[PDB]
Order: C-alpha cells, then sequence, then structure tokens
C-alpha cells in the first residue's frame, strides 16, 4: 500500500525498455559466449517431460492414445462417414464422464474460499469428496460464516 | 434430409446449457467439462451436416424449413443454410468452441458464465443460419444482453463505462435496422415479404430504395466499424476478458459484413449500385486512418483493437467494386481475420494477467522468462502483416484483384484508391513491430525468479497451435475457403442495367 | 448516508483536510466518506481512520479528454452520494460537474469576481475567496456550515475538531520505517531536515516565494553542531525529498556521514521515530505538530498566524524563528542552532 | 481529431442528457401552487 | 454489358456458355494481338483434361466457361479485322468450335465419366487445329 | 395499473363515439401529448435514485405513450394491439412491484443504492426482478419487445412516421436505468454492499403472485398468437 511515486518522465518512445547500451553489463556475456556441456541424454529426457502433467493415468489414456491411429487409418480402407462421426462422438462422452468424476483440488473453487486457515483441508479433502448432496457446509453466502470445525 | 438439422443446430446450445442452472454439484469443476462436451458435440454435428448434406454446386438454399409462429405480421421459423452462410457458421462453431476452452480457469461464477457463453453460441448460429428477416433481427438482438453481462462481470479495470457505451451504442444502431424491417415488411405484405428468399424479385419505387438501404447501412456501420461509427470499439475491446474478446472481435464484427452482403447486395441492387463508390472510398481511407491512429495508442490492447479495425477496410472495398472475386475475397478475408484477430487478442490477454502492466513503455524483456509466448506472438504478428504464406496475404491479394478488374470504374480512381490502399502495407508494420520491440526485445532486469512468469502450459499452447495451423493451411492453398458458387448468382442481378 | 469530498491540490493543502473529514464523521455518525484528489495528493490518505477509499481524477486540467471525463462522472454518480462537498473554487463550468452528480446537498467554494464570477444557481452555500492561503484556517467556511446549522443536535458540535491527529498503521510503522532507518545510521535518536531543494518536496501550494529551499549551506552550518554533543550524536539526516540521487553527490553538508532517504508522503512514521525535526514551512511542520514530536519551524516571517495557528502545540514545544529581512535565506542561524541544541 | 472530436460528440450526445435531465428536474419541485400554475399555463395556451 | 460486332457465332437462340463479367484488357485492333491470345488461351483447354479430366469434374464446367469466353470474344474481334477472302473459312472454323464447346459443357454438366472424354476428344482434335490456322 | 386501464378504456370511447368530425383536430392534439409523454417521462427517470419514483417516471410517465401511440392511428385495425399491450403491461408491471414490495418489507429501504449484492443473498428474487425489468426494457425474447413491436407495426402501417421513430429512440434511452439497476444487482465487492442486504433472512401469497406474474412476462411475448386472434374482435 505505500506505493512510492514517480519521476522525471521518460521518453514516450524509449527505444527498448532496457538498460541503455552503455551499461549493458556484458556484451556477449548475456547471450552467446556462455555455454558448456553437462548431461542428460534424449529419451530419459523425453519420458521425463511427458509426465509433468500425469495427463491421463489409466483407461483414460488407452481411449486417448489408440484414437488417433484409428482416425488416421479411417481415411483408408474407407468406412462410411456415419461410422466415423459416432466414433468421435462416443469418445467425447466417455472421456468426459471420467474427467468430471475425478477428485477436486483447492485451486478449483472460489477465491474467497481458497484462502482458509488451512482448515480448508478437512473442509474440502475427504469432506467434499465423501458426499453427494448434503449442503451442511453451504458457506457460499459470503459474510464469513465459515460454518465448520 | 427432412430430419431437421439447422433447427437442432440452433436450439442445441441454449437448451443443453439451460441444464447448468438447477444443478447443485460443485464450485467450478464439473461445469467446464459439461460445457466443453456440448461445444464439441455441436461442432461435430455442424461438420457432419456440412460434409455429407451439402453440394457446393447449386446456388439455392439447402436444408431449409419453416413453420407458423405469430402469423399476424407474417413471421415464421423460416431457416436455411446457403453458400455465404456456411463459412461463417463453421468459423463461429470453431472459434467459439476454442474460446470456451480458453475460458477454462474462471471460477468467479462459472455457472452463469458458461451458460451465457452457450447462449451467445446459439445466437450467433441463429443469425448466421436465418432465412426470415424478422427472425434475423431477433437473432441479431438476442445476443445483446449476454455480451453486456460478460463485459460487466469479468474483464478490465473500467469495465462499466465500456459495457454501457457498447450496449447503448449497439441498441441505438439497431433502430435503423428495425426501421428497414418495418419499411420492407409492409410493402405488399400479401406477397410473402418476410421470406428472405422470395424478396429477390421485389421492384421497389425510387426514393424508397435509398431509405431502406440507409436504414440497413447505418445499423451495419454500427456493428461493423466504419470510420465515423468506430468510437465504441476501443473501449469495448480494451476492457473485455480475452475469452469474451476472442469471439467478440472474431465473429460479432463479421455479422455486420454478412448481413450487408445478404440483405443489401442481394435485395436492393439499384440502391447499392448507386452507392458502391462511396463505400469504396470510405474503406480506402479507413485502411490508413485506423493504422495512423493505432500507432498513436500506448496500451497494446487498444493497439490490437485498432489493428482489427484496419483490416475491416478490405471487407468494405470488397463489398464495393462489384466483381465475383471482390465479393468472394471478402469472405476469405473475414475468415482469415476471425482467426488472426481472435488469436492476437488471446495472446494479448495471456501475456497480460502475467505482468499486470498495460502501458507499452514499462514492458521489459519478456523473451527471457517465456519463449513460447514470444514465438507464437511474433508468428501471428507476421500473419497480421499480410505476410505471404500465412492467410493474411491471399485475402488482401484477391481484394486488390477484385478492385482492379472492377467494371464500375474507369482507371481514374481505380489507381489512386489502389495506391492509398497499398500505403497500408507501409504503415502496418510501423505500429506492429513498434510493439513487438518495446514489449519483448531488450534485456530488462534479471527476471530470474520463476514466479508470476511461466511460459504457456499445454492448454494455451495447444489453442495457439490449433488456431495457427488453419492459417498456414489456407494461405498455402486458398481453395478450402473458395467453395462459393453463390456469387455466380449473387453478382448476376446487378450486372447490366444503367450507368 | 454517503459523502464525497473533491479536495484539490497536492499534499500540504490536503493534509489540512483531515479536520473536515473528522467533523463529517463526528456530526453524522456512521457515514461512508470517500474522496477524490490529485495523484500527488491521494498519497496522503494512506494514513487515516475515516475515509473508505480514495481516488484520483482532478489535477483540474483544461482539456481532459471527453472519455476520462464521462467515466469519472460515471463513477461518482453510480454510487449515489448525498452531499458532495467540494473545493477548487468552482465557477460556472465546474459547478455542472458537481450538479450532474445527482446528490442532495452540493456545497463548495466559488470565485469572488474573477474567472467568470458566476457560482450558478444549481449549488448551495457558496462562499469566500479563492487562492486558499492560510493553514489550519483553511476551509474555515466548512467548519462553520457543518456546525449545528440544523437541529437539536448539540450546540456547535465541537468547534474545529482537534487539530491534525493522523494515525500510523503498525505494519508501515515497523517494517518500512525500520528498513529505511537502518539503511545508514539509525537509533531512533536523530533529527530530520526537510527543506533542501525544489522538485516536488511539499511546496505547500501557498508559500509562494520562501520555504521552497535553503541553499544547503545554512543546513551544513546547522548540522555541524546538531550531532556535536551527546544530545543526539546520531543525527545526520538531510532527508532529501527530491531526486536526490541527482543531489546526494553534492551534499556540501560534507558527504562523510550525512545520510539520506527517498520517501513519498509516508514520512510521518519517520518523523514519529526521530528525536525531533527542524524544517522550513512545509508538510513536515504540520506532521510533526500533529504528534508531540517537538519541531523547529523556520519560515520567512510573521506567516505563523497563517501557516501555524497552534502556536503552543503541547508545551510551546514547536517553536518558530522568523527572518527580520523577510527573505527566508537570511536568519540568525546562530540563535537557530542555540534553540535547536536543547532538544 | 479522434478523441477530441468524434469521441467528444459520441459522449456529448450521452452527456447532454445527464445535464438536461437534472436541469429540467430542478424547476418547480413541490409548492403545489407552482404545480397548479404550470398546470393552468398549458391549459390556457392549448386553447389556440 | 458487352456486345458483339460479328453475329455469326450466335446459333439459333443467340447465346452460349459464356459467363459475362470477365475483364479482358485492351490489346488493340490487329490480327496479331488476337490470334496470339486466342492461341495462348486455346492452349489451356488442351491442358484441361490432364488432371481434371476425371475425378469429380465439378470444376471443369467452372474453368471451361472461363477460358472459352476469352476465345469467344477475341475470335470475334479477330474475324472482324481480316480481309474479305479469309473470313468465310475462318468463320466456318468458328462455327464448328463454338458448337463443340456448347456440346462439351452440356455433356459435362451431366457428371458422366466416358461421355466427357469421348466428347472432349472432338474439341481436342478441333482445338489442336485452332493453334495452327492462326 | 387500474387507473391507467380504466382511463384508457374511458378515453377511447369518449373520444371515438361523440367525436367523429373533430378527428383531425384531436388526432394531432393527443400526438402532442405522446411526443412529450415518452420524453419528459424518461430523461428525469435517468437521474432518479429512489425506486418508487423511478418507477413512476419510467413505467407510467413514459409507458403511457405507446398505448396512445395507436389511439391516434386507429382505423379499428389497431385496437387489438392496444389490448395486447395493456395485457403485457399489467403483468410486466405487477411483477416488479411485487418484487419491490417484498424486498422493501424484508429490508426496510427504497433507495437504489441498497439493492447491491442482492443476487448473492437471495438469487431467486434478483432473477425474478431482473426478468421483469428487462421485459420493461423491451428485449427480443421477452414480452415487452413484441408489445412495442406490434404497436409500431400497426402505427407505421397507418402513415404517421414522426411518432414511431421517437418511440424506438426513447425505448433505447429507457434501456439505460434498467441496465443500471441490473448492474447494481450483480456484484460481489463485499466491502461495498451496505449493512442492509447483509442481514437478509431470505425465507405463500407474495411469492405466488410474484412467480405467477413474472412468467407471464416471458411466455405471452412468444405465445401472442391466440391473444392476437382474440383481440381482433373489438368494435367500439
Amino acid at each position: 500500500e505505500p506505493d512510492l511515486q514517480e519521476d522525471p518522465i521518460d521518453k514516450w518512445r524509449t527505444n527498448g525498455v532496457s538498460p541503455e547500451d552503455f551499461v549493458y553489463g556484458v556484451y556477449d556475456g548475456h547471450h552467446t559466449y556462455d555455454e558448456g556441456q553437462e548431461k542428460k541424454g534424449f529419451w530419459e529426457d523425453v519420458s521425463e517431460w511427458y509426465q509433468e502433467a500425469e495427463p491421463p493415468q489409466g483407461f483414460q489414456a488407452l481411449i486417448s492414445w489408440s484414437f488417433p491411429p484409428a482416425v488416421i487409418l479411417g481415411m483408408a480402407f474407407d468406412v462410411p462417414g456415419e461410422y466415423l462421426y459416432i466414433g468421435a462422438a462416443i469418445f467425447i462422452v466417455v472421456f468426459c464422464i471420467i474427467e468430471m468424476d475425478k477428485p477436486d483440488k483447492p485451486h478449483n473453487f472460489e477465491p474467497e474460499i481458497y484462502m482458509m486457515e488451512r482448515s480448508k483441508r478437512d473442509k474440502l479433502i475427504a469432506d467434499y469428496n465423501s458426499m453427494d448432496i448434503w449442503d451442511f457446509n453451504e458457506k457460499y453466502g459470503e459474510l464469513w460464516d465459515f460454518t465448520v470445525n | 434430409s427432412y430430419f431437421p438439422w439447422l433447427t437442432i443446430l440452433v436450439v442445441l446450445p441454449i437448451f443443453a446449457g439451460s441444464l447448468i442452472f438447477f444443478l447443485p454439484h460443485k464450485g467450478n469443476k464439473i461445469v467446464r467439462w459439461y460445457t466443453i462436451s456440448i461445444c464439441l458435440l455441436e461442432f461435430l454435428l455442424m461438420t457432419y451436416a456440412f460434409c455429407y448434406h451439402f453440394q457446393l454446386e447449386d446456388p439455392l438454399i439447402q436444408l431449409k424449413e419453416d413453420y407458423k409462429w405469430i402469423d399476424v405480421f407474417d413471421f415464421h421459423w423460416r431457416l436455411g443454410i446457403d453458400g455465404l452462410s456456411l463459412g461463417s457458421i463453421l468459423l463461429t462453431g470453431f472459434i467459439t468452441t476454442l474460446a470456451t476452452l480458453a475460458a477454462w480457469p474462471i471460477t468467479r461464477n462459472s455457472r452463469l458464465f458458461y451458460f451465457l457463453m452457450l447462449a451467445m453460441y446459439s445466437g450467433q448460429i441463429g443469425l448466421f443460419s436465418s432465412r426470415d428477416l424478422l427472425l434475423f433481427f431477433i437473432m441479431w438482438e438476442l445476443e445483446l444482453i449476454p455480451v453486456y453481462l460478460l463485459l460487466s462481470m469479468w474483464g478490465g479495470k473500467r469495465r462499466l463505462y465500456s459495457a454501457t457505451k457498447f450496449i447503448l451504442y449497439t441498441a441505438g444502431g439497431s433502430i435503423f435496422f428495425l426501421i428497414g424491417v418495418l419499411g420492407m415488411g409492409l410493402y405488399g405484405s400479401n406477397e410473402p415479404g418476410l421470406d428472405l428468399e422470395r424478396l429477390i424479385n421485389q421492384s421497389y419505387p425510387a426514393t424508397l430504395e435509398i431509405l431502406l438501404y440507409f436504414g440497413f447501412l447505418i445499423a451495419y456501420a454500427v456493428k461493423l466499424p466504419i470510420i465515423p461509427l468506430h468510437t465504441w470499439l476501443p473501449d469495448t475491446h480494451g476492457e473485455a476478458h480475452y475469452s469474451t474478446c476472442m469471439l467478440l472481435a472474431g465473429i460479432l464484427l463479421k455479422m455486420g459484413a454478412y448481413g450487408l452482403i445478404r440483405i443489401n447486395m442481394e435485395l436492393l441492387p439499384h440502391a447499392h449500385y448507386l452507392f458502391s463508390p462511396w463505400l469504396v472510398i470510405i474503406g480506402a481511407i479507413q485502411i490508413i486512418y485506423a493504422a495512423s491512429t493505432s500507432l498513436g495508442q500506448r496500451n497494446f490492447k487498444k493497439r490490437i483493437a485498432y489493428s482489427s479495425v484496419s483490416h475491416m477496410g478490405f471487407i468494405i472495398i470488397g463489398i464495393g467494386s462489384i466483381t465475383n472475386i471482390g465479393l468472394n475475397g471478402a469472405i476469405l478475408q473475414i475468415l482469415s481475420h476471425g482467426f488472426i484477430g481472435a488469436t492476437l487478442f488471446f495472446l494479448a490477454g495471456t501475456a497480460s494477467d502475467r505482468m499486470r502492466l498495460v502501458y507499452l513503455e514499462e514492458l521489459g524483456g519478456i523473451s527471457i522468462p517465456m519463449p513460447k509466448i514470444f514465438t507464437m506472438f511474433s508468428s501471428f504478428s507476421m500473419a497480421s502483416l499480410a505476410l505471404p504464406g500465412m492467410s493474411g496475404f491471399v485475402a488482401e491479394l484477391v481484394v486488390f484483384f477484385g478492385l482492379i478488374t472492377s467494371p464500375k470504374f474507369l482507371l481514374m480512381p481505380k489507381a489512386l484508391i489502389t495506391f492509398v490502399m497499398a500505403i497500408g502495407m507501409i504503415l502496418t508494420p510501423i505500429y506492429l513491430l513498434s510493439m513487438l520491440r518495446q514489449m519483448f526485445y531488450g534485456y530488462k532486469l534479471f527476471n530470474v525468479p520463476n514466479a508470476n512468469f511461466v511460459d504457456s502450459g499445454p492448454r494455451e499452447l495447444f489453442i495457439l497451435i490449433c488456431i495457427f495451423l488453419p492459417v498456414i493451411g489456407i494461405g498455402i492453398y486458398p481453395d478450402f475457403v473458395l467453395s462459393l458458387s453463390v456469387d455466380r448468382v449473387e453478382a448476376l442481378l446487378s450486372n447490366y442495367y444503367p450507368k | 448516508r454517503r459523502v464525497c469530498c473533491v479536495v484539490s491540490g497536492g499534499v500540504y493543502e490536503n493534509v489540512l483536510f483531515f479536520p473536515v473529514v473528522q467533523m463529517l464523521k463526528d456530526r453524522y455518525p456512521g457515514v461512508l466518506v470517500d474522496v477524490v484528489a490529485s495523484a500527488r495528493g491521494k498519497q496522503v490518505y494512506e494514513m487515516c481512520k475515516n475515509v473508505r477509499y480514495a481516488n484520483v481524477y482532478d489535477p483540474d486540467d483544461e482539456w481532459p479528454e471527453p472519455a476520462e471525463y464521462t467515466h469519472q462522472l460515471g463513477v461518482m454518480k453510480n454510487r449515489y452520494y448525498d452531499m458532495v462537498l467540494s473545493t477548487k473554487l468552482a465557477g460556472t463550468g465546474h459547478a455542472l460537474f458537481l450538479f450532474m452528480s445527482s446528490a442532495r446537498e452540493k456545497v463548495g467554494y466559488v470565485y469572488p469576481n474573477v474567472n467568470g464570477a458566476g457560482a450558478g444557481l444549481f449549488l448551495t452555500e457558496m462562499f469566500k475567496p479563492a487562492t486558499t492561503n492560510l493553514a489550519d484556517g483553511g476551509y474555515n467556511m466548512y467548519q462553520d456550515m457543518l456546525e449545528w446549522l440544523g437541529r437539536p443536535a448539540k450546540g456547535v458540535p465541537q468547534q474545529p475538531i482537534p487539530p491534525l491527529r493522523v494515525s500510523i498503521s503498525k505494519k508501515l510503522r515497523a517494517v518500512v520505517e525500520d528498513k529505511y532507518n537502518r539503511a545508514g545510521v539509525e537509533k531512533g535518536k536523530y533529527v530530520v531536515i526537510h527543506g533542501i531543494e525544489s522538485d516536488s518536496v511539499a511546496n505547500m501550494k501557498s508559500r509562494g516565494d520562501d520555504d521552497c529551499l535553503l541553499p544547503l549551506e545554512l543546513w551544513a552550518e546547522i548540522a555541524k553542531e546538531i550531532s556535536s554533543g551527546g544530545n543526539g550524536l546520531r543525527p545526520l539526516f538531510v532527508m532529501p525529498h527530491e531526486r536526490h540521487r541527482e543531489e546526494i553527490e553534492e551534499i556540501v553538508g560534507e558527504e562523510t556521514a550525512y545520510l539520506f532517504i527517498t520517501t513519498p508522503g509516508q514520512l510521518t512514521c519517520l518523523i514519529n521515530d526521530s528525536a525531533g525535526v527542524v524544517a522550513t514551512n512545509t508538510a513536515a511542520v504540520q506532521l510533526a505538530n500533529a504528534r508531540d514530536k517537538p519541531c523547529v519551524a523556520l519560515f520567512s516571517s510573521k506567516e505563523k498566524a497563517r501557516l501555524f495557528l497552534p502556536y503552543v502545540e503541547e508545551r510551546k514545544s514547536c517553536t518558530v524563528v522568523a527572518s527580520a529581512t523577510g527573505k527566508l535565506a537570511g536568519i540568525d542561524i546562530e540563535a537557530v542552532k542555540k534553540a535547536v541544541k536543547d532538544l | 481529431f479522434d478523441k477530441g472530436v468524434i469521441d467528444g460528440i459520441t459522449n456529448g450526445v450521452g452527456l447532454a442528457s445527464f445535464c438536461i435531465g437534472e436541469e429540467i428536474k430542478y424547476v418547480g419541485g413541490g409548492r403545489i401552487s407552482s404545480y397548479l400554475f404550470f398546470f393552468l399555463c398549458y391549459v390556457s395556451v392549448f386553447l389556440f | 454489358k458487352i456486345r458483339n460486332k460479328e453475329i455469326n457465332n450466335g446459333e439459333t437462340g443467340t447465346r452460349s456458355f459464356v459467363k459475362n463479367g470477365i475483364y479482358m484488357a485492351d490489346i488493340g485492333p490487329s490480327f496479331a494481338a488476337h490470334a496470339y491470345r486466342v492461341r495462348s488461351s486455346a492452349f489451356d483447354l488442351l491442358a484441361l483434361e490432364d488432371l481434371l479430366g476425371k475425378e469429380a469434374s465439378n470444376y471443369v464446367n467452372k474453368y471451361l466457361r472461363l477460358k472459352a469466353t476469352f476465345i469467344y470474344y477475341d475470335f470475334d474481334k479477330l474475324i472482324t479485322a481480316a480481309d474479305p477472302d479469309a473470313k468465310p473459312p475462318l468463320l466456318d472454323l468458328a462455327n464448328r468450335l463454338f458448337d463443340s464447346f456448347e456440346k462439351l459443357q452440356a455433356a459435362v454438366t451431366t457428371k458422366d465419366d466416358t461421355d466427357i472424354g469421348s466428347c472432349y476428344a472432338d474439341t481436342k482434335l478441333i482445338l489442336q487445329e485452332v493453334m495452327t490456322r492462326m | 395499473v387500474t387507473s391507467k386501464v380504466a382511463a384508457s378504456a374511458s378515453a377511447t370511447r369518449i373520444l371515438d363515439i361523440p367525436f367523429y368530425f373533430s378527428s383531425n383536430e384531436w388526432h394531432l392534439l393527443l400526438e402532442i401529448l405522446a411526443i412529450l409523454s415518452m420524453i419528459l417521462g424518461n430523461l428525469l427517470a435517468i437521474t432518479q435514485t429512489s425506486m418508487k419514483r423511478m418507477l413512476a417516471y419510467s413505467s407510467i410517465g413514459q409507458i403511457g405513450y405507446v398505448i396512445i401511440g395507436i389511439i391516434v392511428g386507429d382505423s379499428n385495425d389497431g385496437y387489438a394491439s392496444m389490448i395486447t399491450y395493456m395485457l403485457f403491461y399489467i403483468s410486466m408491471n405487477l411483477g416488479t412491484f411485487a418484487c419491490i414490495v417484498l424486498f422493501g418489507l424484508r429490508t426496510g429501504t427504497d433507495n437504489i443504492r441498497d439493492y447491491a449484492g442482492l443476487y448473492m443473498k437471495d438469487p431467486f428474487l434478483a432473477l425474478s426482478l431482473a426478468l421483469c425489468l428487462l421485459s420493461l426494457g423491451g428485449l427480443p425474447p421477452l414480452a415487452g419487445f413484441f408489445g412495442k413491436l406490434y404497436l409500431f407495426w400497426c402505427g407505421w402501417q397507418a402513415g404517421l412516421y414522426f411518432l414511431v421513430s421517437i418511440g424506438l429512440l426513447t425505448s433505447v434511452l429507457s434501456i439505460y436505468y434498467y441496465l443500471k439497476i441490473i448492474k447494481l444487482l450483480m456484484t460481489g465487492r463485499n466491502q461495498e454492499i451496505t449493512p442492509y442486504v447483509r442481514n437478509y433472512r431470505r425465507s405463500n401469497s407474495i411469492e405466488l403472485s410474484m412467480t405467477v406474474c413474472v412468467i407471464a412476462s416471458t411466455i405471452p411475448g412468444i405465445s401472442m398468437n391466440p391473444i392476437l386472434a382474440i383481440a381482433q374482435d373489438t368494435l367500439f
């Protein structure tokens, strides 16, 4: 909230928001004359980068990986279009009902409810994910009722 | 065939979104998937209707049907797809699905929001598929409230002033449209009158053609920004959430051109043929005026808004200069701009919300922390530069060819207007690269802390790539969007009478 | 009931607006009172206990483009104020800006004769001349129109609410004050010096000629006997509220150990952590006199009755030295140091 | 000549209403005698 | 919005496949700037049935019309600018060509496979002769 | 509601039966009223801050315009449109009055600045008030739109032009305060809402009236076919 003030107004077209190329505190030391050689290969680098999403986990992967090699082959040994557009149709439904039936995480909900006193855990995890329609904890009326232990 | 497609294609989104209401399930999670599944289903049904239930070889209407609705002023459920409509319908489905996807991490309301998105979806398709003039007007004004709510609930600092100016301005602009409706509805209402197909043979008297033409042209110039009627755009674009603004500056603008093509050039020829040259002049001066005022702005969102304004001069000049390709190059232009402007606003709204600085002077070197945004931003800037290869080139090229080979001109303005139009190519990079250089190049402070600075994840990157690939695919071989044989009958009426 | 104040100017002519705000929150209890001011002035409202939230529209330019105009009206109107009391001496054009804000009671100041005397019909309680010279008299009309004008409310409700009583939030009181203090010498036993040079220090909007600065030679002569003696033995705080990175390299108050800080109008805490202060007629005077904070004010002459009404602040603690020549940059600096050496 | 002219016009068309409303709203304003006076003026002039 | 100055190509019910609204730049009246564009246009309708001879001939009736309107107009502009003697046989040539074009368009409008090629054989035989009588 | 209904029922009969001849001298006269009624009843409506007074301005000071907007232009082909618009107006006005009575009783205030945040505390009432307000605005899918429409389409079909244009323009103008209060409904800035909606124990008669009067402000605008077929048999 202090938010200190401002100063002798700068060029409207200041060439590049940067330090003026006098004190550019290294030429060739910021972009080029820099590299060495360390490690880490190729394949154990690729199959250690497709897994920083856990993108699918189980069956939800099989129906997502074996689909493209079934809708690129489809444009060969040709099959009528109706078959091809119910194939993609039943996919978009099966993949959806598995996504929306996955657990919930704190970042999903409202901002005013994201910031609890770290009682959010037993308010959301194993509390929300263990019922269907109970609304005993219906605290979406925000005035800070918080209605929990 | 008689199994109605367009009726389903119009009543599916709003209906299947009305179930979001009366569904107590969660805060944000399930609604995102329940909306994206409906959007994908709708898009798949659209492409199924287009592929095996369309001909590309006959200039009549396809998949039409009608009913009886109010019956006092003859106004039916008349509905039908045609050549001109098809491209915009497909583009609307595509870009609105991708916008709904880009709206993924919204948890403020997340229940009214997706429902309003689906409502705007259904309204856009309803307009683009209309076949009854009054129903066209209904679909036109149906979307006016959802967009106001999306503006006033999410987006920008001064959301309120922008939203109220936009809604008042558009509602006022539609008044002249309703005037034209009342004008040509009562003109022999025993002859169908309100059936946009059976109006091709209307022979109105003089001094009435002009009034209806102007009553529609004013509303269109309101919707599609024309120079003296453009003041509303920078406010309602620089303040809208990027999810909204994608579909807003990629579809809602192009309605002002689709309507002008469908109800002016097809219905009122001798009211449009005696008014084409001034349209051409206005578009020619707009192409340079929009850029010359874009270069002056200082917050890049308004700069992108003005760049979107500028390209709307090619559409104008293609509507005038009455040829097959000049009208036809306009459609390719509205497609290749619904892509580029939408993607550019998405990139602007995604770079921002990460830096929280709107004025283009303090933007340091953002290339160091996030490379992929820089790459996908420079690529689409090149696209907007009318650079060859990408689809931002062939549209303008065909527009030039349409103006040059026009029959309603004899070499005096056919060259000076081409000159003033080509000045746009000298002018546009001066203001695009001036942003690319201030906001991305240069070495700012040692922005090493990987906090509030993360390159685009999988969702945003896939959105960027999936919108980018069509640009290349069209710009390399632009006969994917020249599947238009209505112009061979659309420009058939005009082509011999006087003058 | 909601209230909006439209006070104009920078800092020194805005810090004196706290009595009016307190009188508002005292007469009508439980009133949300917002304020719109200039960018340099809004900085002052970060230390108060009445206003809801400030804003910034009017340095009161001539042109300002007619979209930032409407939107400003478009945010005053769409919260339904009741009495939009104003300053800036509305004539006949600025009166419309108050009038379109559809409140109930529009009270403000007006020009006597100049600039289109006017004052309009669509106003209420227009009053005294313009240039707003005196301090702690200030809005003197306001502390009378809001006093018992109406009803069985008691006789004039505590005529001119206690003088400036600015508060300091303990967060800002601790963290930033400590960080800037200990950057260099710091014991909470030093002395603040304010008037140095002229960029935007406070400028007081009314002093005109003097109090803008001293030639920094008198400051050196004063400072060389400030820490001389175990009284403070800390204080070399030339406290330059400038671009002083353009000035610190010329502190002829020898740069050996003369410390320096950059500050917004937040320096109230830094005053509250000092062991006194010695400055010319500036915001530091009123800020130090608000708290106990024994101050030493050095302005031109006889302007006390305009800029310093509470001659005896607590114990005649805050003392004032004039200049017989009238120009600030001539004073019995010897007697000045004599007076200062006691604290 | 864009913000200062056409933005000025598109606001003054929406700003002049904000002034005219409150301007014509502050005539009369109670005082039933004034109500009846302004009610008689129109009756009298309408007789032409 | 364009007229003809030698009315002998218009058969009964004077009209043809022609698609008006095509811009043909000014080349000047001469029996050298028309017998050249007629050639370099009649060269294309040879290359027509190379790829788009089969395989969904729905664009053939969108390009034959185009590159035959050029012939239809330039051939008139030519047959005007010629001596009296060479005009009867050139006109006879004109008659057989601009009838085979109508025949070909009417046959291809039916979306056939072998009828298209059998008819195109004749317009090729005649149209390979047009590139020599010039 | 009933004063306007009775007055407009008496006016048409007292002016059409004994005043055959004076048409060209009162057709003009009423027009002079209408052109003013739909203007002075809207401008002031913008500057209002009280709900009842703003409703007086908008829903009466103006809306008593387009009803008259056919009494002048009537060859017995229009009276049906007056009947239909009255049937729409009764419902689209009683809905918002029921909502206002309910909220005022539940809280104890009338001024506009207290309706903030009402969407979060009780969303049903906010929705059923926004619906009626938008209908009063005259937006396509609602009923007021079709009301104003069939009022103009028969009234432009009768020659007079400098009354339909003013009607549409003042309707566009009237959109303003409707959208203003609507904007004040949808909000979540907790530190802005006054301590009036903050203490609102949300929750028979008034609920029933409000809910059966608000859907008649959305359905008939789309189901006006039998209403129209019924309203055409009026000869008086």
